[PDB]
């Protein structure tokens, strides 16, 4: 479905050539990412304005998202923010899952939004922007392509859209809306979740503290191997957390190995205690893995 | 000698009747022309000649009167 | 082979070279990125063949996805055409033959487009007219499309003029008919590209887990403690790698190699050099022996 | 900001569309690299002709480097070599750090060098080159872009340029300038610096020699533990060193694990004997860690 | 559109570029100053037409004073020409047509002067030779003077190459003849530009004063609140209407404050009834705001 152009001799300057090259370029970049990572997509940033929740309105302030088909959204560098989401029609619910949606590409054309009405949502918008040339001095207007982004509810029909979680809202004791204190979207960059950063920092601290106690102290076989497990794991876990801008898959593997070894010392639990990695629902991966590690280290 | 030539139409992208590279197209504002003009540079050693060559002078007028026939419509 | 970054000067003559160079750079950049993490970022992703006419000396592909070691990606699912049918009539004198996917070299001196003329060297590019619809609007028209000139050649043939990557092996059956070799592994870019290896890996994980449970049941016995640890450490990672078999083999090899290394600390009969070096071009000499070794070692206790 | 162009029937063709498209694609590629690599930038090649150092001249022969902002320099394929550096003004020094300098982008345009002078150095240069059309059998001259690269010394003002170390020159016994045998540029590819490969090779050798000596001896906790640690590491380190063509980050993690384990039984070293990874200054990472490993192993 | 302010040295050539660029800068500065206090420093100051020939499908402007969105001031009384007469014969099919004043966009690459030739892009400038009297002395002579290529265009037709500003609306009357819309308002720069608005504002003031005087005579905090609001606003609204030669933004704010206060005690009106300010479409700002105020005053 991607027709790479043939730029030879008397080529014709057709708009299709440019569109097809762009499609390939994205595909190629995506193919490369997939060589090392199972899930090269997810959230990088998802900052929202909390001051509108008291007035039943949700408005993103900064979104950086990579979709399952290599599409890259960046409202800091190239994209516009989505329209304000009216929660009035969702009022009946006590819990709301909000996702970022982008309409699917239409292979049969009609992708550009020309203001007309259609049964299938348009995904592209045309904006006129005055853009400065880099090489020379001349300044002029061009047609800039923007994504037709919007916020939708998880419980709504989303057949025509690509989408991923960005935030969850719950009702507080006073009945007002508040972002769920412990929500994690599918992450692309580890640092995308501030709460995860905090928990990981605590883990590293406790790991090091236990290490130092056992290290100073050095039945003696268990001591040596428990210590070994910590001495081996700490140097790498530290590096992973010191510069926390990597895909979660790398961290998961390292943490999983540590949990594995520690379960060799404990008889109070199972051996399949370590959860499988799930990209879409990281909430069931990291929070329990980290809890397991903390408990095992404490048990020592 | 280089001159800039305005274009009748800008270079655009089309589907039904696209531009072939055989036409050696350029961006839509101006094209160059290096086959339409020559440069004739003069230099004098006295004020008398200069005044004659300046616009309004008799040498300026006479030179154009001669070019009218000698070059005619061939080149500017 | 130079790659230029063209200057898109306003008012300058627009040239076909500008487009060719711009595209080349973008491909180069993508290749450069891949090489930062993986030593051998190329190989087979898909190699599905139609063997229905194989009994009649005809082999054909149904879906080929191969990354060639010059940054070129060939994809007959969404970007390219399937190669011509391989005629095995002149191969009947052999008991075993390998088939490689051949892609003509890109000649820096030009002449890379197939104009139907006769030449001493193969052309990489072909010109196909495709009725392609514009995405933004509704309009549709015929535009030239580049296709790569792919063909299936035998490994024993002269292949100096082509980049090659193995895709399948044929052997003679009991009846003298051709059939596909049940145990053939091409250079892999993804694990899922080879069902054979994938099956063996799944079996390994099963045995690994089964043996682990026995050791747990039995838990100064340093031998048990040492070994049990090694298994519990490895499984949480090996499982993930196999659950989603869409990663470059280097990642799997590394993890398995560590397990083999640890297990060879217990076995006295096996030598320390039992673990093979990684070779990308011929995975058959890497995984099949590594996997056999791991099974033999696990069975030790 | 990057403004992705909208390609459509009736649209005008403009140089701004091409320039913005290029920026986007570079950005996208950089994004992918960062999924697995903490520091995608660094040196790939820094080969110099040092035969002219006796005549106060430093002449680069092949430079390949990715800059901190994704800019890729490739002498072999796309870029020109910088002018030869004149060392006659270094007479009063005994040690000079040489970096490759690249002017930074002008947000408001005017990035191309038009031959004029200005307070802020231009980044791009225009050259005319002969390019062969790949499809057919014809050649023509086209305009191409080159980066305005130059060699500068660390002790000079370098505010207007992004810089990356490429070589260090030290006075020899004869008073002559020579390349420092123990200098490591921030590396992107291990093979970029032979000095490091050599030390790594020695480590691998010692590990194998020690492992064999221990193995032949097969209260045994220390023996079994040490063999386990060495046997586990060997199959991985081997591969990483056999093919020294990847980001050093991967090697660091593996070496760190080995040091981490060995320190468990060692008494003569501090708990934090393993150094942090400092991408900008490998000289404060690798030789330290390697020296540690050699001592831990010999012990 | 870069502006290259000229330098004058010890001795040099004079050049067309120096004069053109200097003028551009000075215009820029004037525009910059206006924007310090006013969000929308552009619009119609005056617009008058000769309706004598309107029954014969001819729209003949007699006076136009319009400040354009890009700092360009058009004044056909002091320093410019009137546009050609618009032929309405081509829109006979429609019951309503909007007319805008169009000014061709400046070409950054030159070719702005109309040399009498035809081209796709409309030219911006015209050259007219007139006799200009020297102020210091007693001599006069022919000077090339810049005029703008002004024209009236149908609002519904493509106007991509022009910067436009609405000046009048025509409708079909009972007799099938064209006439001017009794209640049309262009983007205003000064209140005096639209007599219809002035009239309604005058009526408001009258009613306001009457309400005030009656309530003042008849003398519960509601009494005082309504009276206070009237007494507070009146001294200011009066002055604004006495000298109706200022930007609408000033008037809007005063009227908005009044509406705001009045709505405090109303129990049948929406507090959000007050419209947002829209410069392009003032018809949706003042007419409803004024209607709201009238209702609020009546609802004593």
């Amino acid at each position: 479905k991607i027709y790479r152009p043939l730029w030879e001799d008397g080529a014709f300057l057709m708009p299709q050539q440019f569109q097809q090259q762009a499609a390939w370029d994205v595909h190629l970049a995506d193919s490369v990412a997939r060589m090392g990572l199972a899930h090269p997509w997810g959230v990088v940033a998802a900052e929202f304005d909390d001051s509108l929740l008291p007035l039943s309105r949700l408005n993103a302030t900064r979104l950086i998202v990579r979709f399952p088909d290599g599409t890259l959204i960046d409202t800091e560098r190239a994209d516009n923010l989505p329209p304000v989401c009216d929660l009035s029609t969702v009022s009946d619910r006590s819990l709301v899952d909000i996702v970022l949606a982008l309409p699917l590409l239409n292979a049969n054309g009609g992708n550009l939004d020309n203001g007309s009405e259609s049964e299938r949502p348009r995904r592209w918008k045309s904006e006129r922007v005055n853009v400065q040339e880099l090489a020379g001095h001349e300044q002029s207007e061009v047609a800039v392509l923007r994504h037709n982004l919007t916020l939708r509810m998880a419980h709504q029909e989303n057949a025509a859209w690509l989408t991923c979680p960005v935030t969850r809202l719950v009702r507080d004791a006073q009945g007002q809306w508040c972002r769920d204190p412990r929500f994690i979207p599918p992450l692309l960059t580890l640092s995308a979740s501030p709460s995860l950063m905090t928990e990981l920092a605590e883990l590293l601290h406790h790991l090091q503290a236990r290490r130092q106690r056992l290290m100073s102290m050095r039945a003696d076989v268990s001591l040596f191997w428990l210590l070994n497990a910590l001495n081996s794991a700490e140097p790498v876990l530290k590096e992973l957390l010191d510069m926390p801008y990597r895909h979660p898959e790398l961290l998961y593997r390292e943490l999983a190995r540590l949990a594995g070894s520690l379960l060799t010392f404990s008889l109070e639990h199972n051996v399949d205690a370590v959860p499988a990695y799930h990209h879409e629902t990281p909430e069931n991966v990291f929070p329990p893995l980290l809890s397991l590690l903390n408990r095992l280290l404490e048990a020592s | 000698d280089r001159r800039r030539i305005p274009l009748k139409t800008p270079l655009t992208m089309r589907v039904h009747h696209p531009v072939s590279l055989k036409s050696r197209p350029v961006m839509g504002d101006h094209a160059t022309d290096v086959n339409g003009q020559v440069l004739l540079q003069l230099s004098t050693q006295t004020g008398s000649e200069v005044q004659g060559w300046l616009p309004g002078g008799h040498l300026y007028s006479d030179l154009l009167a001669l070019l009218h026939v000698y070059l005619g419509s061939r080149l500017d």
